[PDB]
């Protein structure tokens, strides 16, 4: 796996800042469900899935990519909640990802 | 299903 280090700049949706990907994973759900890990007891927290066009798309997310840290927050070893929690604080309107990458 | 995913 390659490091990457990406930079979204959230999009004003409504009363909401959005990223733009989906998420899976996390340590409260079945590693062997997830079908982007190179090792099926992974509980990491991996994108599912990114929006055509959307923030994190033009940063430079990848379907697959593995979430390692948010603003310099572990996110090897949280549940699934405690990601999306990270990623959506409505306060932040830049977040900095360190992802793995395939 | 048994693997929730969530749009951010």
């Amino acid at each position: 796996a390659v490091v990457q280090r990406v930079e979204i700049h959230k999009l004003r949706q409504g009363e909401n800042l959005i990223l733009g990907f989906s998420i899976g994973g996390g340590i409260d759900q079945d590693p062997s469900q997830n079908p982007f890990s190179e090792d099926k007891t992974d509980k990491g927290i991996y994108v599912t899935r990114v929006s055509e066009g959307g923030p994190a798309e033009i940063a430079g997310l990848q379907i697959g990519d593995k979430i390692m840290q948010v603003n310099g927050w572990d996110m090897t070893m949280v549940t699934h909640d405690q990601a999306r929690k990270r990623l959506t604080k409505r306060s932040e309107e830049v977040v900095r990802l360190l992802v793995t990458r395939q | 299903s048994r693997w929730p995913t969530s749009i951010l």
